[PDB]
């Protein structure tokens, strides 16, 4: 149901470019389906009980350390320092993941491929994604340098209040303190002034 | 207390009387605030440039559905309107009650409908500025003249 | 150097697929190039200097009729009707009481197969890593931004509540005071008045 789009380039033919398009569908478990293409011929992947059982049984992986090397070997998660001859026979139509380890090839990546039922529906899902995935990443630009903007507006906002709000509480308690005395001076006026009257009244 | 009628009390001999009398909460925040209103009324503390939305009770009506809990406006600017309210002492309310006599809606300003149908309804006639005014309290930082409300 | 995407709906018949993609450049001040390329037969035609003045001049309408047509075509219903037989693109605007053609574009075929997937690859790999380069800078700029705006807003909100704090106990200091002297002057009335 989707397509992932991933940078490789071929050695032995550089003219001629592949994509180690591992499109992993959801829900890994019940399967997955293998996309290579070459502009003419594509290839898809079929999932069976044998399959299953083989896969299970044949490898022998319980709480192992394979996800890295799957990630790594399958979707090139490794950086750019060390190259991986995943070269694919064009001539021979052979799929071989073989792992270029130091040097050492050992019979590991060898399992069959099936014939694709219809390269159509793999050549317009993926010409389709790739314009949807461009889509979508300059819509997310917009909408979150608008989000940068606001942001921005609303942190300068903010600040100015938070000057104003501290020139405020300066004033307010300076103004507050002054009021106060000016009116406990004018009640104590009041009373001497009264007291000095009931003394001579 | 320390206060005498001999010798004058300054700024610090005032704040030292007021510290060493006790602070605690013995009045209703209501009352204590009705009480502040009125004493600056009687003798013209209320025009104070900083504090004038002690009266004004405005209502933000920053829900628009009532008693959901199931949703929050997060990264929206009700926050900034709530702060520029209490700047300035208003407190916002969100349960409506018999003290609310303003009633304030966002920037959403479509729904004069409702406004032309409570008129006719409500016989406390509702006063609603433009929103320029609030914004005046942070770029022209004044307050308004009454010479403003004329015919 | 760019390629424009677009949606249409076609009401006839949705189970054929058709997709239009040519890369503008070489401005139209200097003479311009039109590629067509539906992802799997490629026909790259030159355009001529003969088909740019006189369509705006043939029918003698405003120039609007063309250039604001153009501009709206790209920036997004026409009906595609590509002849397999002659290898020539056209498209006819039809409304009601209302047809103006518009696109008399003339383009040929090219037999080169890997020119043009090797252009198209090149174009959605650097589109994807730029597009992911920039969104990737732009989630980090407004999520520490906004992070700055949670801490601004955090030490507004203390800040307001302590000088609201201070306002009120200030105003219940002064209130007491004001209380002990309203009782004093009482007091002092009633013994001015009754003794």
């Amino acid at each position: 149901m989707e397509r992932k789009i991933s940078r490789i380039h071929l050695v032995s033919e550089p003219s001629i470019t592949h994509f180690l398009q591992v499109s992993w569908e959801k829900t890994l478990e019940s399967g997955f389906v293998i996309t290579l293409t070459d502009g003419h011929s594509a290839w898809t992947g079929t999932v069976s009980e044998s399959e299953i059982s083989q896969e299970a049984d044949d490898m022998a992986m319980e709480k192992g350390k394979y996800v890295g090397e799957l990630r790594k070997a399958l979707l090139s998660g490794a950086g750019p320092a060390d190259v991986y001859t995943f070269n694919f026979s064009k001539e021979s139509c052979y799929f071989f993941f073989e792992k270029n380890l130091k040097d050492v090839s050992f019979r590991l990546g060898s399992f069959n491929l099936e014939k694709v039922e219809n390269p159509a529906e793999v050549i317009r899902e993926l010409i389709c994604y790739c314009l949807d995935t461009i889509a979508e990443n300059q819509a997310k630009n917009e909408h979150l340098q608008k989000e940068n903007e606001r942001l921005l507006r609303d942190w300068n906002d903010v600040q100015g209040r938070f000057e104003k709000c501290v020139s405020a509480k300066e004033a307010l308690e300076t103004d507050l303190y002054k009021r106060f005395i000016l009116v406990l001076n004018e009640k104590k006026t009041k009373i001497r002034s009264l007291h000095n009257k009931l003394l001579n009244a | 207390y320390g206060d005498s009628y001999f010798i004058d009390t300054d700024l610090n001999q005032l704040k030292e009387v007021f510290s060493g009398i006790k602070n605690s909460n013995e009045q209703t925040p209501e009352e204590m605030a009705s009480l502040i209103a009125d004493l600056e009324y009687r003798y013209s503390w209320d025009c104070s440039p900083l504090s004038m939305f002690r009266r004004h009770t405005v209502y933000l009506d920053s829900y628009a559905v009532i008693n959901d809990l199931s949703t929050k406006n997060e990264g929206t600017r009700l926050a900034i309107k709530a702060l520029e309210l209490r700047f300035h002492g208003a407190k916002v309310v969100s349960c409506l009650a018999e003290g609310v006599s303003h009633v304030i809606i966002g920037e959403d300003h479509s729904r004069v409908a409702d406004f032309k149908a409570f008129r006719r309804t409500f016989k406390r006639k509702f006063k609603i500025l433009k929103e320029s005014w609030v914004t005046d309290s942070i770029d022209k930082c004044e307050l308004q003249e009454e010479n403003q409300y004329l015919i």
